[PDB]
């Protein structure tokens, strides 16, 4: 079965592939060979009106209050908690990945410091401590995100 | 593929300024950072600073603030590093690199050698180190040349076993000197001629010197 | 400044064995640590990032471990292409590198072969005198060379150069060059080169008599 920890381990590859494919699409618009890599890619491509709205919110707040390498954990905890205060669905889980991507990107591009390894640990620790990983585990794991 | 190609070697006098370039290809120059690293002869690695070519934002090692100025040209996809008030301590190899989103330096340039000296380009003087002596040792003293490099071959390439061409040392005069030694059986002293071939292309001096037993 | 300390500048291994290079940070850097290999004349190459993640194209025999302050690069089944320099690095906002660790091949102790070369007469015409002493094919790179002119110990007039380990012998060679003025060279008779080394039971002196 999908354990809570198996979801946590799989989250590293899912988030890495998600960040890779989101950055690639963002660079093409500017001008996998793994099961978790396919999940990451399928979640990176989805462009409904809620995720596009989520991204607009993530960008605006980051442009207003630029995150630093020293506040990023508290910055992450606030928005990630805000995303699962009403409940837990796949749309909010994807927005979590989306915010993790915009957070790592802003610290890299504005703070001149690579932070993907730290934001990845932020996402994994948050999903572990705030029941998001077990919510995914009950649905058979990250593989359930493939066929929405 | 992802390539970082830096400018050619720089040889300048103290108190001057040099500007090293770092040409990027095979990726989006505006979306990745450019790191700069300094490596002193025989020493380790020292981080200088980083720039975001898209935003032109810069952070520096506090030691290099006011010494190194990092710029970037988006049109040419080239980063630049300007060093001012050059001294002997600035003589080193300068690498440019581009990090991944994690921060590790994934792609490196070939390296630009900056040499700060007041000495003038000079050809070496080649003096024999004669054998006398179960094995015998002989060599050539390649003295008072600038700049590096110099190449030494023995018997036009026919002799390579036992050859030790020592790394040059820098003398108080600002000139380089090294010894190229080879060991041979003492019986060979009279069965073979030993000629060291010294090429110093920066001065276009070529010298062959026969090392005869005394 | 964050200080990455590689406590061992040189490490002796053998082909087919495993070697671990330690790196201690002066602060907690989490897992934001990278390992680089550098070979002479070449740019450094990334081996491990994220403390433990192998970079693309890196052989399976390279593994990294650690978190916080202590980080270790372990090379299983050491090959000959692995003999190189290895730098740890923390890539926080102000990036710093470790001092590096040079990998060498383990070998039995080899006493050096000591040769002394008096100044050539062609150089003596030019006005200077160089006295060269050779230490040939010794394994422990630790070597001591003492210059004695008329049994008087010299200081500050000798420059040393050492070669890197031989591909086949696994030994090192060292040259010590005593530089003297022509006039000073002719004011003295006995020029000796004393060599101290682990392989030598006693220090060995090689001497010549000027004009003899």
């Amino acid at each position: 079965s999908m354990s809570e920890e198996q979801v946590a381990q799989d989250t590293e590859e899912v988030f890495r592939s998600y960040v890779f494919y989101r950055h690639q699409q963002e660079q093409e618009a500017e001008g996998p060979s793994s099961t978790m890599g396919q999940v990451g890619r399928q979640l990176a491509i989805i462009g409904d009106d809620i995720n596009r709205r989520y991204d607009s919110e993530f960008q605006t707040m980051l442009q207003h209050l630029q995150p630093t390498a020293e506040n990023a954990y508290e910055y992450f905890t606030k928005i990630a908690t805000s995303l699962f205060e009403s409940g837990i669905n796949w749309g909010r889980v994807v927005a979590l990945l989306g915010f993790g991507y915009r957070l790592a990107l802003h610290v890299y591009q504005h703070g001149l410091t690579g932070f993907l390894g730290q934001v990845t640990r932020f996402v994994v620790d948050f999903m572990l401590h705030h029941s998001i990983a077990r919510w995914i585990a009950q649905r058979g794991g990250w593989v359930a995100a493939l066929n929405l | 593929e992802v390539k970082l190609v830096e400018s050619g070697a720089e040889l300048v006098r103290p108190g001057t300024s040099v500007k090293v370039s770092c040409k990027a290809s095979g990726y989006a120059f505006t979306n990745y950072l450019i790191e700069w690293v300094k490596q002193r002869p025989g020493q380790g690695l020292e981080w200088i600073g980083v720039i975001n070519p898209g935003s032109g934002g810069t952070n520096y090692n506090e030691k290099f603030k006011g010494k190194a100025t990092l710029t970037a040209d988006k049109s040419s996809s080239t980063a630049y590093m300007q060093l001012t008030s050059l001294t002997s301590d600035d003589s080193a190899v300068y690498f440019c690199a581009s990090p991944s989103l994690y921060g590790s330096f994934d792609y490196w340039g070939q390296g630009t050698t900056v040499t700060v000296s007041s000495a003038s380009t000079k050809g070496p003087s080649v003096f024999p180190l004669a054998p006398s002596s179960g094995t015998a040792a002989l060599g050539c003293l390649v003295k008072d040349y600038f700049p590096e490099p110099v190449t030494v071959s023995w018997n036009s390439g026919a002799l390579t076993s036992g050859v030790h061409t020592f790394p040059a040392v820098l003398q108080s005069s600002g000139l380089y000197s090294l010894s190229s030694v080879v060991t041979v059986p003492s019986s060979s002293l009279g069965t073979q001629t030993y000629i060291c071939n010294v090429n110093h292309k920066p001065s276009n001096t070529k010298v062959d010197k026969r090392v005869e037993p005394k | 400044d964050i200080v990455m300390t590689q406590s061992h500048k040189f490490m002796s291994t053998s082909v087919g064995d495993r070697v671990s290079i330690t790196c201690k940070a002066s602060q907690d850097v989490g897992t934001a640590v990278a390992w680089y290999q550098q070979k002479p004349g070449q740019s450094p190459k990334l081996l491990i990032y994220w403390a433990s993640t192998r970079h693309t194209g890196v052989p399976d025999r390279f593994t990294g471990s650690g978190s916080g302050t202590d980080f270790t690069l372990t090379i299983s089944n050491v090959q000959s292409e692995d003999l190189a320099d290895y730098f740890c690095q923390q890539y926080s906002s102000y990036r710093t590198f470790g001092g590096g660790t040079k990998l060498e091949i383990k070998r039995t102790v080899a006493a050096p072969s000591v040769f002394i070369f008096p100044p050539s007469d062609e150089q003596l015409k030019s006005g200077t005198a160089s006295v060269v002493c050779l230490l040939n094919n010794f394994y422990p790179r630790e070597a001591k060379v003492q210059w004695k002119v008329d049994n008087a110990l010299q200081s500050g007039n000798s420059q040393e150069s050492v070669t890197e380990q031989d591909s086949k012998d696994s030994t090192y060679s060292l040259s010590s060059t005593l530089t003297l003025s022509k006039a000073d060279y002719e004011k003295h008779k006995v020029y000796a080169c004393e060599v101290t080394h682990q392989g030598l039971s006693s220090p060995v002196t090689k001497s010549f008599n000027r004009g003899e």
